[PDB]
């Protein structure tokens, strides 16, 4: 089952770019509604 | 004032060209620079 | 919202007042440079735009006078000293 | 298809399709300004 | 480059419109080669 | 003066659903098309 | 002869392409107002028969 | 007085019906057909 | 296929050769 | 006939230069006087080079 590994490697660099580039504003939006 | 005359002594002979630079961006269908009525000499 | 106007829609008797003003905008600029004071530019321009608001375009005058200024200071690239004088004086003509 | 011109057989193959591109260009211009 | 934060909408309507128009153009090319071609 | 809008909402999840499985399937279609019998 | 008849249409589109960009952009907007020839009004019917 | 140009509101025509700014303009109608021919 | 690649390249150059006449007018200030 | 590469290869890159530079010159009031001539040296190069591929068609 090595072939499932290479197909989710663009799936994890999809969210891996979502960490570094916006997510400073996301935790401030997770700071919203006092919870 | 010797410098201030030299600014006018560059602009007076270049004023006939500088309207053809100016009017060619706001006018399209005609050579507006030759559509002028310049004051004649004699 | 500016478009350049065509001469055929404008009129030859309507534009012969127009094109002599373009020489007249710099003829008084050359008058004010040797006069040493920009008062004559800054007094014959106040409310000229609201005179010619019906006939001429107000947006076409700003873009014409700006590139009249920019092409005139391109002629003063050699002296390096009077170019900042006329940049002060043409900016009176734009801002008034 | 002439022997001398030849090599072009890439470039003159596409030359009908450019009048379709003349219509869509107009849409781009309209998108630009005035709409 | 920020007067507004990016180049405007008609520039991105083109290349993401051409990016649509190449993929549906890729589909009609694939009716003629490949497994469904009968060639 | 200014207005701040929130980034994530219900519609951020409404538009990503049927777009994350769209361009992942667009890619699948292209891949399927290149390959042959 | 089949090749030269299309290049004589391919080169004849470029000089027919210069007119449709000069007369649409740089040229005059008031076609009529000129040397009393073209333009028209669509209602001076003696002029509109001369185009046909 | 006029000489508005090619907008929505000087001629009453929109971005579609995208010639009828050139019904009365004689010169640019010639540039329509010569670019078309 | 080199010929096919060249043909595709020719098609490429020429498609966005269209709108680069539009953006160069829309950023130098030419009246569109 | 090896000249028939480089003549018409120069034509296809100078006529690609005319699909783009002609609406720029036509497009602006600002550069029209400066650019007006540049079409007569522009198209005048393109005219005699289409004439020169004409005589070199028959010669090879
Ligand atoms: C709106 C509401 C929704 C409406 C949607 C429904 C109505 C529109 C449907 C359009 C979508 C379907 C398009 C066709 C699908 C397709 O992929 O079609 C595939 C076909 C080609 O099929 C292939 O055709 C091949 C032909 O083979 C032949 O040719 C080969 C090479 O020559 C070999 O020689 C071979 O031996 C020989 O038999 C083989 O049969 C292949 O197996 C087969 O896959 O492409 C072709 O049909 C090319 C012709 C295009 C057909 C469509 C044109 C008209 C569409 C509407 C236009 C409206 C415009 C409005 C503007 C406003
Ligand atoms: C006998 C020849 C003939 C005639 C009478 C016409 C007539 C027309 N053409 Mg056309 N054309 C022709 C040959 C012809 N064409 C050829 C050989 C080519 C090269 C392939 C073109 C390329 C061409 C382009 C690129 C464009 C036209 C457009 C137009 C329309 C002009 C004005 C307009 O905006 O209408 C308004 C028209 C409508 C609101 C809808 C009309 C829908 C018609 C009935 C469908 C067919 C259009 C046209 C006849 C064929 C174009 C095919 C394709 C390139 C799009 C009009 C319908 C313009 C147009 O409007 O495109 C649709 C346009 O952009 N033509
Ligand atoms: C439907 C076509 C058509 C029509 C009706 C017009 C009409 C006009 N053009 Mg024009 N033009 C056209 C196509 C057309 N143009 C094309 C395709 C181009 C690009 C080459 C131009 C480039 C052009 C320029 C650059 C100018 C005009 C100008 C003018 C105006 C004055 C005419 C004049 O005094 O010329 C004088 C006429 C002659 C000296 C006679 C020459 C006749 C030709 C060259 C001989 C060949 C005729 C030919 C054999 C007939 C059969 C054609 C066949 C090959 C299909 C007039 C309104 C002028 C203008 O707008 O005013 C400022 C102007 O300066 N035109
Ligand atoms: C001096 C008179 C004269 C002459 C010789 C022509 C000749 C021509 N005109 Mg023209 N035209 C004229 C006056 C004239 N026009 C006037 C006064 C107007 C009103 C401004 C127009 C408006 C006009 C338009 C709007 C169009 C033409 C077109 C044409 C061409 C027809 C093509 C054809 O059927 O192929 C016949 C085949 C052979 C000769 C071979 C031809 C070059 C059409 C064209 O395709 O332009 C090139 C076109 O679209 N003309
Ligand atoms: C010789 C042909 C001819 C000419 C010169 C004109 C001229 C004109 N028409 Mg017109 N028209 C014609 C034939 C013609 N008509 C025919 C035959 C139809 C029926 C289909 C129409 C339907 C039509 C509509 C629907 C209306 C006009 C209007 C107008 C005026 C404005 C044009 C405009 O803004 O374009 C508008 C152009 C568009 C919106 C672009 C639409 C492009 C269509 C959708 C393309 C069609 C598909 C095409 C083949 C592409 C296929 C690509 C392929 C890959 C799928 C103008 C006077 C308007 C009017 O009354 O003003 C006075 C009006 O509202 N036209
Ligand atoms: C056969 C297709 C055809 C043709 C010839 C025209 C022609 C014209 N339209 Mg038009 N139109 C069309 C289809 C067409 N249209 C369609 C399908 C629509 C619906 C989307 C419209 C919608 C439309 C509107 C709403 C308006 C026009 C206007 C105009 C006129 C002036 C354009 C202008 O001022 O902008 C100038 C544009 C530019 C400077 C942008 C640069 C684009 C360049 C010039 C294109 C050509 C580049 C070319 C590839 C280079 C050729 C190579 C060379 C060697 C020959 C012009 C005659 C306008 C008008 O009435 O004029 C006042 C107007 O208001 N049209
Ligand atoms: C970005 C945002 C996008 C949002 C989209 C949201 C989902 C929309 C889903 C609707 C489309 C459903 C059909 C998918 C098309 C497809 O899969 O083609 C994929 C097919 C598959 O292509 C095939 O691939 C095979 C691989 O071996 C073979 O090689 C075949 O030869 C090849 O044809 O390609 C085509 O059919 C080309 C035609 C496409 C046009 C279809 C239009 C259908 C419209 C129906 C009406 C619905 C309304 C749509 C408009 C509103
Ligand atoms: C992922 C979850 C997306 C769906 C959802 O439930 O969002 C709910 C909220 C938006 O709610 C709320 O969304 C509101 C928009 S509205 O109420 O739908 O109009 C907004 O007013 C409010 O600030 C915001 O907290 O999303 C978040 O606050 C956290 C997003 C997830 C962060 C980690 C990744
Ligand atoms: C898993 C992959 C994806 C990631 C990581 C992602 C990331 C994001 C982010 C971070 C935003 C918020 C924008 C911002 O505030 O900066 C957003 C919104 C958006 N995304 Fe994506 N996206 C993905 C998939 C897609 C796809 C496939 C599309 C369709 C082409 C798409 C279209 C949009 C749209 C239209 C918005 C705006 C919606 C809204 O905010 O209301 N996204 N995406
Ligand atoms: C490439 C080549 C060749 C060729 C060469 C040549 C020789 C070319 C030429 C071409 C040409 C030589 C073209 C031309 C064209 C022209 C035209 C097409 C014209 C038109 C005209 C018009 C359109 C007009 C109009 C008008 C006016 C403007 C005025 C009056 C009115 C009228 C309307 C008439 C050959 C085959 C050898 C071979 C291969 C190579
Ligand atoms: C002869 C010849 C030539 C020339 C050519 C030409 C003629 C060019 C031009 C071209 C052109 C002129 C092109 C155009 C294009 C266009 C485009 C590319 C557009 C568009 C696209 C799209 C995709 C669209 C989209 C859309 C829609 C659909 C609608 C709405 C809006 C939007 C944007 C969204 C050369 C020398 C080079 C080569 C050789 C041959
Ligand atoms: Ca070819």
């Amino acid at each position: 089952d090595l072939r499932i590994v290479v197909v989710l490697l663009p799936l994890i660099v999809a969210g891996g770019w979502a960490l570094f580039k916006i997510g400073s504003a996301a935790i401030s939006q997770a700071q919203a509604f006092m919870k | 004032g010797a410098k201030r005359l030299e600014i006018a002594q560059v602009l007076t002979q270049n004023a006939e060209l500088i309207v053809s630079r100016a009017a060619n961006r706001i006018f399209t269908g005609g050579s507006p620079l030759a559509f002028l009525e310049r004051p004649e000499e004699p | 919202g500016f478009r350049p106007i065509n001469v055929s829609r404008y009129g030859p008797g309507n534009m012969t007042k127009s094109l002599r003003d373009l020489s007249w905008f710099l003829r008084y600029t050359t008058y004010a440079i040797v006069a040493g004071d920009p008062n004559i530019i800054a007094v014959n321009v106040r409310g000229l735009r609201e005179i010619i608001e019906n006939a001429c375009s107000s947006a076409a005058t700003l873009v014409a006078l700006q590139e009249m200024r920019r092409s005139a200071l391109g002629y003063l690239q050699n002296d390096k000293e009077g170019q900042e004088i006329a940049l002060q004086y043409f900016n009176v003509l734009i801002s008034e | 298809l002439p022997e001398a011109y030849s090599i072009f057989s890439p470039v003159v193959d596409i030359l009908p399709v450019i009048p379709v591109f003349f219509l869509l260009l107009a849409f781009v211009w309209q998108a630009a300004v005035g709409f | 480059m920020s007067g507004d934060a990016k180049l405007p909408l008609w520039l991105i309507a083109t290349v993401a419109g051409t990016g649509v128009l190449v993929v549906v153009g890729l589909f009609f090319y694939g009716a003629y080669v490949g497994v469904g071609s009968a060639l | 003066q200014p207005i701040t809008y929130p980034i994530f909402t219900v519609r951020w999840l409404a538009v990503h659903t049927l777009a994350v499985p769209t361009v992942f399937f667009l890619g699948a279609i292209a891949a399927m098309q290149f390959i042959q019998r | 002869p089949y090749f030269v008849v299309g290049v004589l249409h391919l080169i004849s589109s470029a000089v027919l392409g210069l007119g449709g960009i000069y007369h649409a952009v740089r040229g005059p907007e008031v076609l009529e107002e000129y040397s009393s020839f073209f333009g028209y009004d669509w209602k001076d019917k003696n002029q509109m028969t001369n185009i046909i | 007085s006029y000489l508005g140009g090619r907008d929505q509101e000087s001629t009453g025509f929109a971005w579609w019906s995208g010639n009828a700014r050139l019904i009365n303009l004689s010169g640019k109608l010639l540039g329509a057909h010569v670019a078309h021919a | 296929n080199f010929e096919l690649i060249a043909q595709l390249l020719m098609l490429s150059l020429i498609v966005i050769a269209g709108p680069v006449v539009i953006v160069l007018l829309a950023f130098r200030g030419g009246d569109l | 006939t090896l000249l028939f590469q480089v003549l018409l290869a120069a034509l296809v890159i100078v006529s690609f230069l005319m699909i783009v530079a002609v609406p720029v010159a036509y497009a602006s009031p600002q550069n029209w006087s400066q650019s007006k001539p540049l079409i007569f040296i522009g198209s005048g190069l393109w005219a005699v080079l289409v004439i020169l591929v004409g005589v070199f068609n028959y010669l090879v």
